């Protein structure tokens, strides 16, 4: 009875309906069968990826051996689940863990076969020692335990392949990875047992679209495994909702109550800087109320004129989930996605066949047109200086993440030379920075959504380009560690100068002599930007007074422009070789250095407003 | 009671309300809760920077629970932080550790799933006693039937480091992703934590200080996270406020203390019997006694400030931020706009002549102290280049004096040493596995510490024409990065480039 | 061979009725194995390094299920080292790795894809190849086969091929399309230019269909399970 | 079997005496096998206390290991390797797997009934 003390009981569990269904799966089991029932050497080893079903392919087994649909070599058996950290326990003494082992294995060999010993993590054996793990080879290589085992892919090679006469003992069992509409079939029959634990109803049309989303968002991670967690935490969450109230009454209500809090701590400071933040707290405040009163009254509507998991609460669950938008539009976002081009057009003036470019890519990914496995866009823009081409990349950045330092920014004029490849994609094992990864691979590989930004790319070395090869046209990068990092929901950006000038074809033919064919195949449209016409550098002007106006409200100071002086910074702007640069530097010039003279000679103060106006010559404050 | 002995207890805390307050993340704490309460395999794990906030995450959980905002399924859950380096204090037996992993495993077992586990920085798991490969996965069983909870947290390197390496159990959890907050979620956020310092340190803080906080150190502390970064201004500033209020202030306790020095001083240089300290004794009288006059006028003055300074303001955070960091972040406090106004005839004792260089540049100093420039951009970016013997290098060198009070304060690169390609690896440093690869970049590091100096680039036009595009970047903003991937920003400096093209042509 | 014209494809081709799955062939991209110490990348570190459990990458896939297909894709962007590992993968069947296992490639089939030449007729292309590799490595292989070229011809069944995925992708929300024959007669003539293969089709198929179709699916008008044709204009298409 | 239940200071060494003088006491008839001798280095905390036995030419000790394990756990204590003459078994071939399997395949023909 040496048994009872260090072991449960799979074969009695299995009689209680206390293990779930295992469904499919009769190769594995077939073989794991015909092993155990050997004259000698008759104890296998299920081996393969963490998540796959190798622990299930045992309990399909013992739940086998309960209803009888086993060849009579193996039938009224016990499949006993031994435990080795209860053995090592208690063993101060320097004979306790080997007399327990001893007693065990004499419990083991005094029946007639009938018990099949199991060890899930038979790793963990090779240690307990300090000769231990090891007194178990007489036993092993004649069949009198019959040891079923299952270990992950790479702690076998780790751990027990360091031992080689111990591995003679074990015939391994390859359990690989099932597909999707194998998947389709597990969940099927498993969706009876969630059901139940959360009181919903979980639909076919969600079972399937848990098994096709999470194999192209999720892809760290293996297959069931990866798609019994969609429909659990789609179920839980649609059971919270079923409770007290739904979602976004509970974030509007939970905001305003933080408003109105700091609210009644604003109205009681003697500040005249403080006065100002108070007026748009209530405004807000309001306008959170408004929403919360609409929301509200239609949810009684809806109560008196969502009960079950459908194929969007899986999509809501992916995309918490790895950040990644996949949802249907929701009746907000498309009317945004309509108005593009113009909330663009409120940082970059002009280059609309580049803004109706950009714009145009994104569109066709929310709508679920695009391509599947390629990134969302591949684009390499180019032009002459000053125009506009990284401010446009840094304008699409701002309103997908609406922070415009949530992307990913590298500077190629630092690949200089080849070998600093290794800067992007890391050292092979065996060398000095090793354990850091890589520097691109390791950013898009936390979030898989930013936009990644390669500016001035044809000041590298023409190897980058060949790292950067399978990037586009295939969304795939691996780095030291074998890792495989997917770009496939990225928005790539090469900006460049080449040409400089040239009309169309003398900037044309000028990639075409740096660029490889084979590189210039994987892009999508190659943009030309155009040169900036005065007529539209009047509203660059209005730009560069609106930011700075913006930059002087720190100090409760204003400014009011008269439209001869701003059209004289407009005339000023000049020289269409060096773009809208020479008139930031105007602005300083003309307004800012005598605005600081006097900004710091007293004769200025807080909450003044400073007319500009155009004398003859220049500008007077 | 195992549990008792190795464990803490994070509700009861809660209850007697000996936590800080939670503020915003609540799509964080309904994604946590609704992970926490599902079939199984029913563990979360923060992760994220370092500082955003992961801990408080947990612990605005626990207040939740405490008040009662949470689902049917998670009612008075008495959460639990287990403490994994009390429990292999002292094991040196064989089978020590085991035995109190598995007392409280079953002990938490033991309870219908009412206990919830949490392993704060639960990296340290992996290898937990060890001698093989036995322990720190005997937990391996538990965790995919949902039989023990177990929210954790850990940075997001340190979880690559120690627990990607062991795919089978990083299997069993879940991941949730905290990113570091904007500057108007720090000030909420702040607006809330405004009570517990102003109760500990006698003091009170204004709300334009709260302000000013979030918004300096987004843009003059770059390295670190921000919720934490702000906090930490605040508390210093406070605790600075309340060391003042012992009756003496500032400014005073400095003098007092100088002048007390040179008394020392000038008492054990009056027994010299030379001549060559004779002429020394007589400049440190000089000195006693100018430092003594504005001592007594300090002095005076603070009486009638006292007879006809209680909350921290916006400039208190500017103090700290300029005393750390010492880019000068302050308001031009009237001892140095005099000073900024003379700029262009006190560097004038120097270098005569180039009046048009000397204003182009002192304008570009002016207008930085005013907040009008640019504050994404370096503070100015100026070629000056005409014939031998000018003083094009001597205006840079006399900048520098002006600034800092020390010629040897500024980075200087020879850049006629550049002349081949290959050159450039010396001021950006080697790429991963590489040789010099722990040094570093040499400019990268010398801007990193002191991000205030003057950049020197003599004689430009000697180098290669492939060192100037790594400039490209450092001109037009203030980033360059070096072969560890870290970026240093050069916003507070000034670039300088002199050079000789067309020696004396026109 | 040629840029985009099927040397890629006929590898995720062949691996995809031999084991049922695309994905279930062993692949490595040549272009980051630029020089000489990234060899210790696909072969393990020796014992007593930093990253040593973790093993080879193209050994540890090969010496477990070695019945798999390997692909080494641009293998003229590597270093002229690593095919002197390839050397003895040829000829003999298997090499060795960091510890001093000798996994057997035996039962692989090993595919390398170029571009050398690219601009050459029947001979560049060969004497490029002599240049860059050696003699004692190309005469171990078989047949250095060479592909052709993308004719008139030859791409109307790709048109045909790419409107099959493209319905096959926008099945999910049952929103078949119907195409005429004009209308693949365009898709077919206009983008065809014989120095860029078959991508320039793909991004026309995107340009001409996607982008009007998602203007219009995402303004209502265009709701599920509807089917809508598609039709020539003058210059562009309709739909 | 004998390292068991000897929690005690004075009892593993008793045991492994009294083994030693029962086969000592015959005179040179028991011949003692140690299958994977390689673990004889540790079992004390011992298992050295027949070296001397080893020297006096009382013992017989025919034992197998593997390659490596010899060398790693033995040739670190050359005062015991000289004791010991090698003998190198190698792996069969072809032909002689078949004669073995002639050999062999009665048994598992009445193990299994086929
Ligand atoms: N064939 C199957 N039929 C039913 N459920 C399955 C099947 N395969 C896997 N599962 C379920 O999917 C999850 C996979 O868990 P396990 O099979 O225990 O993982 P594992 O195979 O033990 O891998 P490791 O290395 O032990 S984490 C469990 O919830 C199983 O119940
Ligand atoms: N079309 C534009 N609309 C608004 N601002 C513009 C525009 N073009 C240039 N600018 C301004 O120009 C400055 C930087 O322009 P960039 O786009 O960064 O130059 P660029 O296009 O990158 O050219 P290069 O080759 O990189 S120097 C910013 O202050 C922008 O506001
Ligand atoms: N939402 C929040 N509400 C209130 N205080 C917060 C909030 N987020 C962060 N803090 C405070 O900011 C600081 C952040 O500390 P922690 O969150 O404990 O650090 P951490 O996230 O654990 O980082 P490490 O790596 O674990 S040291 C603490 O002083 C918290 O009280
Ligand atoms: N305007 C000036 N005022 C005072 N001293 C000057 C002036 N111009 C030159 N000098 C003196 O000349 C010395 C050398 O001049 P530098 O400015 O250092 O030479 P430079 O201007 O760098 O010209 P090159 O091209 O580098 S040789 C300085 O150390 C001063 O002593
Ligand atoms: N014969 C073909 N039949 C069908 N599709 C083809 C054919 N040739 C090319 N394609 C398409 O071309 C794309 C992939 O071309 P690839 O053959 O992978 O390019 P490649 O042959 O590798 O040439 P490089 O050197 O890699 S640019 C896919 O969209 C294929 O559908």
């Amino acid at each position: 009875q040496a048994l009872q003390k260090y072991s449960t009981d799979l074969t009695a569990r299995a009689r209680e309906g206390k293990l779930d269904p295992v469904i499919g799966r009769d190769n594995e089991i077939r073989r794991v069968v015909q092993v155990l029932s050997r004259r000698t050497k008759n104890n296998p080893v299920l081996i393969g990826e963490p998540g796959v079903g190798k622990t299930a392919i045992v309990e399909g087994l013992a739940q086998r051996i309960v209803a009888g649909d086993v060849p009579e070599s193996l039938r009224d058996k016990t499949i006993v689940a031994l435990d080795l950290g209860s053995m090592v326990a208690g063993s101060k003494y320097r004979g306790e863990f080997e007399e327990r082992l001893k007693a065990v294995l004499d419990d083991i060999k005094n029946s007639a076969g009938q018990i099949i010993t199991f060890i899930d993590e038979l790793h963990t054996i090779v240690g307990a020692g300090a000769d231990a793990g090891n007194m178990i080879k007489p036993m092993l290589a004649r069949g009198e335990l019959r040891l079923v085992g299952a270990t992950t892919l790479d702690e076998y090679r780790k751990h027990i392949e360091k031992d080689a006469a111990l591995e003679r003992r074990f015939q391994q069992v390859y359990v690989g990875e099932p597909s999707v509409e194998d998947t389709i079939g597990i969940l099927r029959g498993l969706k009876d047992r969630y059901e139940v634990h959360h009181g919903v109803r979980i639909t076919d049309s969600a079972l399937v679209a848990a098994a096709t989303l999470s194999d192209r968002y999720i892809t760290a991670r293996f297959l069931p495994d990866k798609a019994i967690d969609l429909v659990d935490e789609a179920a839980s969450r649609l059971r919270m909702e079923i409770d007290s109230r739904p979602v976004e009454i509970d974030e509007v209500e939970r905001l305003v109550r933080r408003l109105e809090i700091e609210e009644m701590a604003l109205s009681k400071e003697e500040d005249e800087a403080s006065a100002e933040r108070l007026a748009k707290l209530r405004s807000e405040l309001a306008d959170q109320k408004e929403k919360l009163a609409e929301l509200t009254t239609r949810w009684q509507n809806e109560k008196n004129a969502k009960e079950e998991v459908g194929p969007d609460d899986i999509a809501d669950v992916v995309s918490a989930w790895t950040g990644i938008p996949a949802g249907r539009l929701l009746e907000g976002e498309t009317a945004k996605l309509l108005r593009m081009e113009d909330e663009l057009g409120k940082r970059v003036i002009g280059q609309k066949a580049a803004v109706t470019a950009v714009s145009d890519a994104v569109r066709r990914s929310r709508a679920g047109v695009s391509d599947p496995n390629r990134p969302t866009g591949a684009f390499m823009f180019l032009g002459p200086t000053g125009v506009g081409k990284t401010e446009l990349a840094k304008a699409l950045a701002d309103f997908l993440f609406d922070d415009e330092r949530a992307m990913v920014r590298i500077d190629m004029s630092e690949y200089g030379e080849k070998h600093t490849v290794a800067r992007l994609i890391g050292a092979p094992p065996g060398y000095v920075g090793y354990e850091a990864g890589g520097q691109l691979t390791e950013a898009v590989r936390r979030r898989p959504y930013t936009v990644v930004l390669f500016d001035e790319i044809e000041k590298a070395h023409p190897d980058v380009f060949d790292v950067l090869l399978q990037v586009l046209d295939e969304g795939r990068l691996t780095d030291g560690h074998g890792r495989t990092v997917d770009f496939r929901n990225t928005i790539l950006i090469l900006t460049s100068n080449l040409g400089s000038g040239g009309s169309a074809e003398q900037v044309l033919a000028a990639v075409r002599a740096t660029f490889k064919p084979e590189f210039i195949n994987r892009l999508d449209d190659v943009l030309i930007f155009e040169g900036l016409n005065p007529e539209e550098l009047v509203r660059i002007v209005d730009i560069q007074l609106a930011q700075l106006g913006k930059r002087l409200a720190q100090r409760r100071l204003q400014l009011q422009v008269s439209l001869p002086a701003k059209r004289w910074l407009a005339q000023r702007g000049f020289d269409p070789v060096y773009g809208a640069r020479p008139l930031r530097r105007l602005v300083q010039q003309a307004i800012g250095d005598q605005l600081a003279k006097m900004l710091l000679a007293g004769q200025v103060h807080d909450g003044d407003t400073v007319p500009v106006n155009v004398s003859p010559d220049a500008d007077s404050l | 009671q195992a549990l008792q002995k190795y464990s803490t207890d994070l509700t009861a805390r809660a209850r007697e309300g000996k936590l800080d307050p939670v503020i915003g993340r609540d799509n964080e704490i309904r994604r946590v809760v609704q992970v926490l309460s599902r079939r199984t395999k029913n563990n979360p794990v923060l992760i994220g920077e370092p500082g955003v906030g992961k801990t408080a995450i947990v612990e605005g959980l626990a207040q939740r629970i405490v008040a009662g905002d949470v689902p049917e399924s998670l009612r008075d859950k008495t959460i639990v932080a287990l403490d994994l380096g009390s429990m292999v204090a002292g094991s040196k037996y064989r089978g020590e550790f085991e035995e109190r992993l598995k007392a409280v495993l079953d002990d938490i077992k033991n309870s219908a799933g009412q206990i919830i586990t949490f392993i704060d920085e639960l990296h340290t798991i992996v290898g937990a006693g060890a001698t093989a490969m036995d322990a720190g996965n005997m937990i391996k069983p538990m965790l995919a039937r949902g039989e023990l909870r177990l929210v954790g947290a850990t940075t997001l390197d340190e979880y690559r480091k120690h627990i990607e390496k062991d795919a089978a159990l990083e299997r069993r959890f879940q991941q949730v992703y905290v990113g570091e907050p904007s500057v108007e979620d720090t000030i909420g956020i702040l607006r809330g934590l405004k009570d517990r310092y102003e109760v500990h340190h006698g003091v009170r803080i204004t709300d334009s200080a709260l302000v000013a906080a979030a918004t300096l150190s987004d843009r003059y502390i770059t390295a670190r996270f921000l919720p934490d970064k702000a906090i930490d201004l605040v508390d210093e500033a406070a605790s600075r406020l309340r060391m003042e209020i012992d009756s003496r202030p500032v400014e005073i306790d400095e003098v007092e203390r100088l002048v007390r020095r040179l008394e020392i001083e000038e008492m054990a240089l009056s027994k010299e019997e030379d001549e060559a300290s004779a002429e020394r004794l007589a400049k440190l009288r000089s000195e006693l006694a100018d430092q003594k006059e504005k001592l007594a006028e300090l002095t005076t003055r603070w009486q009638n400030e006292k007879n006809a300074k209680e909350e921290v303001g916006p400039d208190d955070i500017a103090d700290v931020v300029s005393a750390w960091t010492g880019i000068p972040a302050g308001r031009l406090l009237e001892g140095e706009t005099a000073k900024l106004l003379r700029m262009e005839d006190e560097l004038g004792k120097r270098v005569i002549g180039q009046k048009a260089a000397v204003t182009a540049v002192s304008d570009a100093v002016r207008r930085s102290r005013a907040g009008v420039s640019d504050p994404n951009r370096p503070t100015g970016a100026f070629m000056f280049l005409g014939p031998t013997g000018v003083g094009k290098t001597e205006l840079a060198k006399a900048l520098a004096d002006f600034l800092f009070d020390d010629e040897r304060a500024m980075v200087r690169i020879d850049m006629s040493e550049y002349g081949e390609k290959h050159t450039v690896a010396r001021l950006i440093g080697a790429p991963p596995g590489y040789v010099g690869y722990e040094a570093g970049g040499q400019l990268t590091e010398a801007v990193r510490r002191r991000p205030y100096t003057v950049v020197l680039f003599d004689e430009i036009e000697k180098a290669h024409p492939d060192v100037f595009d790594v400039l490209l970047q450092v001109l037009d903003e203030g980033r360059l990065t070096d072969g560890h991937g870290r970026t240093v920003d050069f916003r507070n400096t000034i670039l300088i480039l002199t050079s000789n093209l067309g020696s004396g042509g026109s």
